[PDB]
């Protein structure tokens, strides 16, 4: 098989850019290259064929380029809706292969998380389980740690997080981190943290509740 | 019995006489002698008058000698162990100069002799062909006189056209002696020739391949007060480049064979090859025999380049000179008195009738031989019949009737209609069109299965050729000569637009859409959209099929823009590629390197024994005047308009005509491609 | 237009097999390869094989074989793909494309099917109100159901923005998601909040006010 790999698999920018996305096979591909673009509804496109040729109906703000095993694909005065996952594709020979996909994610002035602790209510401690869930709201970049603490002591077994993509209003990030456990082991400790690590905090923003306190 | 050896110089003498005493005084025997001549071609007189008993000479001039006076070759010259008894002509020309092979007219050449081999023979018998010198009525003095701006061609003394062919010619202290096949002329043999060149009086020399090395590079004669270097000069090649000397291996006129001691039937053979090898092998010593500086000249009794003779076996002139020879021989070489007053054309309609017998008016008032008659025959195959009958002499015939004419009747081409680079209905090539699928790519050896678009049912271009080619190459193996079946087989489904079908398969129509209703599916016209090349075209751009058999033009004409129907309105010609009979991929614009073969143009087929070259000279000619449509003298070859038809004599689309050059067989003017697919499809 | 639309997300047990349709219309089916790719999370997208429909020629990648089997009915204008001994490593979403016959360019697409390989058996979730003890932050605790989608909604709709639901994770084989909403501190205590839960494969809704806790 001839591999498909693409330098980078995240990529931010802002309206009015223009942006290189790249690709490069494992051998020789004599400009047997094609270029997709998929949409977050699972909507493929194709862009260009054959190094550069446009599929027609795509704009011209995308063009394409490269020889040999070293290809690439250019947007100029890119777009609202040209933020998505492109793909690369090879025709030289079959199986024909993909590329692992480039995501043009909007850029941002850096914010900082709107981090919310919630004890788990009354209803989930009757039905014998609990658990702490923490909010990290409306962030930039996407790359954020989350610190479980328990009386002062780490922890990390029960927990599990969950990330969202871009927000279409704030072009910001959130995630959610619930630690699980028995009812028990939650009524046998105090104090409960979560720390949140960001590019913005300098020290972690910690929120915490006392299981003894309202 | 002593032996008289003929000398042609004094220097040539005296080496002789040296020779000789040499030979006595190591006791060999019999004895020898040396009567002195004019010449060449007077010794063979002495020869024949019983004065003298051996000469060594030319090729031609042991054709001339073994003809018109009877004399055998009895022992010939080995130049190099590698040519062995053989040595390569070529022309030479300054590296000051661009003259190249095919740019000869009004240029000043120097040759060895008339009717001898490298200066004239071989010069003169390719340029007929791979040149372009036609040779009307068997006038060779006439055709190459207007040719050549001046020549020096000694022995052309009593000539008609003795001021051209002499003109160049010097020779002898006084200045007498001009043009006479002596070494009394200056520029006679290869050493004089060469000498023409050099002294600037020429601008071309017809020599042998080692003739510029013997005579440069301090081998220069003294008496040539100058000194020349071997890379002052350079050959000509027959592809149409000036290589160097050196290379002469690839760039040469021909391989042509060595001298011989030439002496009478009624001489013993085995006796001249003694005393001769007696004298080499214990020579090689008390005198070198091939050498001749010592005496002031070049190539005294034998050439210089000898390094050895040997005995021949058949001793006789057509066995020696090769095969070859006596055929460029019996063609360029015809009596200009016993040619057949007249050229019987075959014509099949009363104004034909009428085009060949104002063709004929045309000709006589322009004084060309021979003159044109006029015979009619009912069909272009009962026209073979009588060509071959002796009744009538040449006609114009298609591709497939030139094919029944030589297979059958054993006629060969004389001549062939040359069209116009932009015309291309009436021979063009025939192509197998693909989509560029780099993934899914294939060879035309592996066409098993695959979709196939073709014209229409016995399309030259898009079933007889291609079903023909694929039977030839063993792909398509039919049973009984069911070959629609064979290929409803091969192919898994086909496009075969057909009229009157009575049990054709249904794969050959699988393909085809007919009607903008759907209507009319398969049908042999226009009705049906995948009909004919553009239609086969189209077949394979809606992905229909998988290869379509076209002409080289389809493409082009239904691609970039050339064709605004919404199928074919946003088509590009890069994306299709043909493929070829070798193996190889091409770009469309590539059809001449890859087709499956090419529609020949028409040929005028006569009988062999018909001097083809009379008949291409006629036409040249001819054409010279009444070739181009808007000539002003009364008559036009290739046109029709005053008489009730159409390509009459000769398509009217014909723009010249040209020489077969070296496809003088049937087999050869239709191409090998072609005729692999047509015989492929008899069986 | 070309059009290639494709079954509906798919949702087998292990072990099991499953057969996707792609019903083309717009062109003629008989003539273009129909492409079958997969895609999954963090893998790209991976070529299984193609079909040309015109007497069923198939070319497998040989990752697959075995597992894919093609098939295409010229009279229906429909392309079939049958996966076998299915696993969690199937649960993809796969689509069929169609080569145009050029450059191994696909330019017509499906809108793709969601294949799910699960044991887990249909289970509704547990809904549990997250309130807490400037502007307020309440939330949402989906646990426990199978399978996918729940959708939730915070008023019924009319609390829209400042709401963020997160992709659901698989606890063991059922899934668990939260959603949060944050609204001005005059509103919540006030102005009754509530978060409603539907999970249509299990036929139930659930709503759950969002109060503050009891001291
Ligand atoms: C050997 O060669 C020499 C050189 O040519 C010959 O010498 C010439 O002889 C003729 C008479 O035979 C004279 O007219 C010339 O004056 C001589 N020239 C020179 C340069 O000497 C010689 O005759 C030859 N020998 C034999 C036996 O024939
Ligand atoms: C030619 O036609 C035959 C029969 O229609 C095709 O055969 C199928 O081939 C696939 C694999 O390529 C098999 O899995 C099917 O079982 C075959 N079907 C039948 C009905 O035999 C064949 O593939 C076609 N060849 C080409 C080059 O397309
Ligand atoms: C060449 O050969 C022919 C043979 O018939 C002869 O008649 C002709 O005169 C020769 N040419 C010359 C100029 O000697
Ligand atoms: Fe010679
Ligand atoms: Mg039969
Ligand atoms: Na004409």
């Amino acid at each position: 098989d001839i591999q498909m790999t693409q330098t980078t698999s995240s990529l931010s920018a802002s309206l009015g850019d223009r942006v290189t996305i790249s690709c490069r096979a494992s051998q020789d591909i004599s400009n047997y290259l094609n270029w997709y673009q998929q949409k977050p509804d699972g909507t493929v496109k194709l862009l260009i064929f054959y190094t550069s040729r446009l599929h027609s109906g795509v704009p011209s703000r995308f063009s394409g380029s490269g020889s040999g095993t070293d290809y690439s694909l250019t947007i100029s005065n890119l777009e609202q809706e040209d933020f998505a996952t492109y793909f690369c594709q090879q025709g030289n020979t079959l199986p024909p292969t993909f590329g692992g996909g480039t995501k043009l994610e909007i850029k941002r002035a850096d914010a900082a998380p709107t981090v919310s602790i919630f004890p788990p209510s009354s209803e989930q401690l009757t039905s014998g389980g609990a658990s702490v869930v923490c909010f990290l709201n409306n962030f930039y970049p996407k790359d954020i740690n989350v610190k479980w603490k328990i009386d002062g002591s780490e922890r990390q077994n029960g927990v599990l997080n969950s990330w969202t993509d871009q927000d279409s209003k704030d072009s910001t990030y959130s995630m959610s981190s619930t630690l699980t456990l028995t009812k028990d082991e939650y009524e046998r400790h105090n104090s409960y943290t979560c720390e949140a690590t960001h590019k913005t905090s300098t020290s972690p923003i910690v929120k915490s509740f006392n299981r003894n306190e309202c | 019995m002593e032996v008289r050896w003929c000398a042609t110089s004094d220097p040539e003498q005296h080496k002789c006489g040296n020779m000789s005493e040499a030979f006595r005084e190591a006791g060999i025997q019999p004895s020898l002698l040396c009567v002195r001549g004019t010449s060449a071609d007077h010794c063979v007189q002495l020869i024949a008058a019983q004065e003298a008993d051996a000469i060594t000479l030319d090729g031609g001039a042991i054709y001339e000698a073994g003809k018109e006076h009877g004399l055998k070759p009895v022992v010939g010259e080995v130049y190099d162990q590698e040519v062995g008894t053989s040595y390569y002509a070529v022309a030479v020309v300054r590296r000051s100069s661009h003259v190249t092979i095919d740019t000869l007219k009004g240029v000043k050449s120097c040759h060895t002799g008339i009717n001898r081999t490298v200066g004239w023979n071989v010069p003169v018998g390719y340029l007929v062909e791979s040149g372009r010198l036609s040779v009307m009525g068997c006038d060779v003095l006439k055709a190459v006189s207007d040719y050549f701006g001046g020549s020096c061609v000694p022995g052309a003394g009593e000539t008609s056209y003795s001021e051209s062919l002499c003109r160049l010619c010097r020779g002898d202290s006084s200045g007498e002696g001009v043009c006479d096949k002596s070494p009394l002329e200056r520029y006679y043999d290869y050493s004089g020739a060469f000498r023409c060149l050099a002294e600037g009086a020429g601008d071309v020399a017809f020599v042998k391949h080692s003739t510029v090395l013997e005579n440069t590079d301090g081998k220069t004669l003294p008496s040539w007060g100058q000194a020349l270097l071997s890379q002052d000069f350079e050959l000509l090649c027959r592809d149409g480049s000036r290589a160097d000397v050196t290379e002469w291996r690839q760039c040469h006129l021909a391989r042509v064979p060595a001298h011989a001691v030439v002496v009478r039937a009624d001489t013993d053979g085995g006796l001249i090859f003694r005393l001769l090898n007696e004298g080499q092998r214990l020579f090689s010593s008390s005198f070198q025999m091939f050498s001749s500086e010592a005496y002031g000249q070049k190539d005294l009794l034998f050439k210089d380049s000898t390094s050895e003779l040997v005995p021949i076996a058949t001793q006789t002139y057509e066995a020696w000179l090769g095969h070859e020879y006596l055929h460029a021989m019996k063609g360029l070489l015809c009596d200009p008195n016993r040619l057949p007053p007249y050229l019987r054309w075959c014509v099949l309609s009363t104004p034909e009738i009428q085009k060949c017998g104002d063709m004929a008016v045309a000709f006589r008032r322009q004084r060309l031989k021979p003159e044109i008659q006029c015979v009619s025959a009912k069909s272009p195959q009962h026209c073979m019949e009588r060509i071959q009958a002796e009744q009538v002499d040449a006609v114009t015939l298609s591709g497939e009737d030139i094919y029944t004419a030589g297979k059958t009747y054993g006629l060969v081409p004389a001549a062939g209609e040359h069209y116009a680079p932009e015309d291309s209905s009436n021979s063009y090539y025939v192509v197998a069109v693909v989509r560029r699928d780099s993934s899914h790519a294939f060879t035309l050896d592996e066409l098993r299965g695959k979709r196939s678009c073709h014209a229409g049912f016995g399309s030259p271009a898009g079933w007889d050729v291609p079903v023909g080619a694929l039977i030839q190459r063993g792909f398509i193996r039919p049973k009984d000569c069911d070959v629609l079946t064979a290929v409803s087989e091969f192919f898994n489904a086909s496009c075969v637009p057909v009229n009157n079908p009575k049990n054709y398969p249904s794969s050959l129509c699988a393909l085809c859409v007919g009607d903008e209703q759907g209507r009319n599916k398969c049908v042999g016209n226009s009705q049906e959209r995948y009909y004919g090349y553009r239609g086969a075209f189209r077949c394979l751009v809606e992905n229909a099929g998988d290869v379509a058999f076209v002409r080289h033009t389809t493409v082009f004409d239904n691609t970039n823009g050339h064709n605004s129907e919404p199928w074919a309105a946003e088509l590009r010609s890069e994306d299709y590629e043909l493929l070829c009979p070798n193996g190889a991929r091409a770009e469309v614009s590539q059809f001449a390197a890859c087709n499956l073969a090419q529609i020949p143009p028409h040929a005028v087929m006569v009988r062999p024994d018909t001097n083809i070259f009379t008949v291409y000279g006629l036409l040249d000619k001819a054409q010279d005047l009444f070739g181009d449509d808007h000539n002003k003298n009364g008559f036009k070859m290739f046109d029709s308009s005053n008489y009730h038809g159409q390509d009459l004599l000769f398509k009217d689309a014909t723009v010249r005509a040209v020489p077969v050059g070296e496809k003088t067989t049937y087999r050869g003017w239709l191409g090998l491609d072609y005729v692999a697919a047509l015989e492929g499809m008899s069986s | 237009q070309v059009q290639l639309q494709q079954s509906g997300a798919e949702l087998m047990k292990p072990g099991a097999s499953v057969k996707i349709s792609c019903k083309a219309t717009g062109y003629t089916f008989s003539n273009y390869r129909i492409e079958w790719i997969k895609q999954r999370p963090g893998h790209g997208l991976e070529w299984i094989g193609e079909i040309l429909p015109r007497g069923g020629n198939t070319n497998y990648n040989e990752k697959f074989k075995g597992k894919a089997t093609f098939t295409a009915d010229t009279s229906s204008n429909t392309a079939y793909m049958q996966l076998t001994s299915l696993t969690s490593e199937d649960s993809a979403v796969y689509y069929c494309a169609r080569d145009d016959g050029y450059y191994g360019r696909f330019a017509y697409w499906g809108q793709g099917t969601l294949v799910t390989v699960s044991a887990a058996k249909t289970t509704p979730p547990s809904v549990y109100p997250l309130a807490p003890g400037s502007m307020v932050t309440l939330g949402c605790l989906v646990k426990g159901y199978f399978p996918e989608p729940v959708t939730v909604t915070w008023n019924s709709g009319s609390l829209s923005s400042g709401v963020h639901t997160f992709p659901a994770v698989l606890q063991s084989d059922l899934y668990t998601l939260s959603s949060s909403v944050t609204v001005p501190s005059s509103t919540w205590p006030s102005e009754t909040v509530t978060c409603n839960v539907a999970h249509p494969a299990s036929s139930t809704k659930v709503d759950k006010k969002i109060v503050p806790r009891d001291c």
